[PDB]
């Protein structure tokens, strides 16, 4: 059924699974029009597919063509989602496909499930974990391939860059929802905290700078502070 | 005019016969009903004095032979029997009316209820759901499951109705993924009414049996497949005109007749303010969208 807190573990377990989150699918700059009225103008989006064990990522470029001419936008973007997730799934080799998908948003779970019934041996479930995968627009080798494509597009990234040949799975989860969250709460100064000094760098074939362990955990202090701040600052407490 | 004539009433038993109900005590002298109407289908029904559990009955047509109910004391039920010998039946009515043993289908001159709710239900479609070859009449009761059921254990006392499911591959054409699941016009269309039930009379007589299971024996299943069958109108887009007419006025009286108290049990809270509000088909039930509102507005 549902997932949460009770059940973590089972992510890194050696089913293979998907997280899918929709939630930069659809975007949109609300602005004024000459007669002072109010007009949406969207702009390029991503689907965010993520093997939380091995940190591969599936980024399908959602282009802004896919929405021309159509209505009801936000609800043909759980059916666009569910469409490229089932043709990832199908384009897979069998022992590599998924057993599990899991959706961050309940609103995908009939979209999925209706692409999906030519795969009745793989569970579609919801969430109760309010993940942070909105912010991966924040990261800014993601945020680039999505706005510069001029087509629609599947890149594929590791999002742990090479953290697991040093941590496990579940450290590495950890780690990533951490920095996420971070940047959802408060982009800049999760930012700021990140390429803090310039001898640290990110390595061209990865997201996040080159951090030695004991770097790592400073960060992560960083991170915490910065969320639990914010909380303050948000509630004054 | 036909009769079922009745052996005897040797258990205290509550009686209905179409939408009509009665008391007869243990061993009050009682030998039938008569006075029914000829041309549409009936269901005499039974509830127990000691055992509220299992409402069960049988649906008959009179023009289909002489069919009367003796109660059987080892399996412990008023069971429905068919006498061939035409003379013998007979007989035995005439000596029960003249010893004015029967009570009357009280049908008032003015009142087409069971008509309404019976329009195009058929005792040849009956068969096929409730499969029972050997004989003309058909048992149904409470606990009674649907195929449909059986499949999420005995088949040979099922409910045969028209499976239906809004995700399946039935349903969903392959690419049309987003249009079918949203206007469910092809599977109702196509799939349903050219495919499986070759015109809008079958389909709305399957439909008037599950709601009248539903409301005399408290069919759990039956109740679905009645839901079932109404939400996937509503959610097409294009259904013939003369199908909603139908439908609005088929709808209105099984509302009309349902009664008040089993309200919380037989009807469905999301497929109903669906229907009435959100679907394609939310101003196409003037009749059955005035009742629901000015009967039961809790619902809603
Ligand atoms: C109560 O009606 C009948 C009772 C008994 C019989 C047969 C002779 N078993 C036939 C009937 F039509
Ligand atoms: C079919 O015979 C009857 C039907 C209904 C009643 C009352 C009005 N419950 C009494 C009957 F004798």
């Amino acid at each position: 059924g549902a997932m949460n807190s009770s059940n973590y573990a089972e992510l890194f377990n050696n089913d293979i699974k998907l997280f899918v989150d929709d939630t930069n699918v659809y975007r949109v700059t609300v602005h004024k029009t000459f007669e002072g009225n109010v007009a949406t103008k969207a702009i390029n989006g991503c689907i965010f597919t993520l093997n939380p064990k091995t940190g591969h990522l599936f980024l399908k470029i959602i282009h802004t063509s896919v929405w021309a001419g159509q209505k009801r936008l936000s609800q043909l973007a759980k059916w666009k989602t569910a469409e490229e997730v089932s043709a990832l799934v199908r384009s897979l080799p069998k022992e590599e496909q998924p057993k599990q998908i899991i959706v961050t948003r309940k609103a995908m779970l009939d979209p999925l499930e209706v692409h999906m019934l030519d795969f009745p041996n793989i569970a579609i479930r919801p969430t109760e974990l309010r993940l942070p995968f909105s912010a991966a627009m924040s990261i800014d080798k993601l945020s680039d391939v999505v706005m510069k494509a001029t087509e629609p597009q599947m890149v594929l990234f590791n999002i742990y860059d090479d953290w697991l040949d040093r941590i496990s799975s579940y450290t590495a989860f950890s780690r990533l929802t951490l920095l996420l969250r971070a940047l959802k709460t408060n982009e800049e100064s999760a930012k700021m905290i990140l390429l803090s000094d310039p001898t640290i760098t990110i390595k061209s074939y990865h997201l996040w700078p080159s951090f030695t362990d004991e770097q790592w955990i400073t960060i992560e202090s960083q991170m915490r502070d910065l969320i639990l701040t914010e909380y303050g600052r948000k509630y004054n407490v | 005019m036909n009769t079922v004539p009745f052996t005897s009433a040797p258990i205290e038993v509550t009686i209905g016969i179409d939408q009509y109900s009665f008391n007869v005590k243990e061993n009050q002298p009682f030998h039938g009903i008569k006075d029914i109407p000829i041309g549409h289908v009936h269901v005499i029904h039974f509830q127990h004095a000691d055992n509220s559990s299992m409402r069960y009955g049988y649906w008959f047509d009179c023009r289909m032979g002489n069919f009367y109910i003796q109660y059987d004391p080892k399996d412990g039920l008023y069971k429905m029997m068919e006498e061939r010998d035409g003379a013998k039946f007979e007989n035995i009515v005439h000596n029960f009316k003249e010893r004015q043993m029967m009570v009357s289908y009280p049908k008032i001159d003015e009142d087409d209820t069971w008509y309404n709710l019976t329009e195009f239900v058929q005792m040849d479609k009956i068969r096929k759901i409730v499969r029972k070859d050997e004989n003309q009449f058909s048992y149904v009761d409470s606990s009674m499951t649907t195929v449909q059921e059986n499949e999420l254990s005995d088949p040979a006392h099922s409910l045969n109705y028209t499976v239906i499911n809004f995700k399946s591959r039935e349903a969903i054409r392959p690419g049309h993924e987003m249009e079918d699941f949203l206007d469910k016009s092809y599977y109702l269309n196509t799939v349903m009414l050219q495919g499986i039930f070759k015109n809008s009379s079958n389909y709305f007589g399957e439909l008037q049996f599950a709601f009248l299971n539903a409301m005399f024996f408290g069919n759990y299943g039956s109740s679905l497949q009645w839901h079932a069958m109404i939400e996937l109108i509503c959610s097409s887009a294009t259904v013939p005109k003369h199908m909603l007419d139908k439908l609005d006025e088929i709808l209105y009286y099984q509302i009309k007749t349902l009664p008040e108290q089993y309200s919380d049990i037989l009807l469905n809270e999301r497929v109903w303010n669906i229907c009435l509000y959100s679907s394609f088909q939310k101003n196409s039930l003037h009749n059955t969208e005035k009742i629901m509102e000015n009967k039961y507005p809790e619902l809603l």
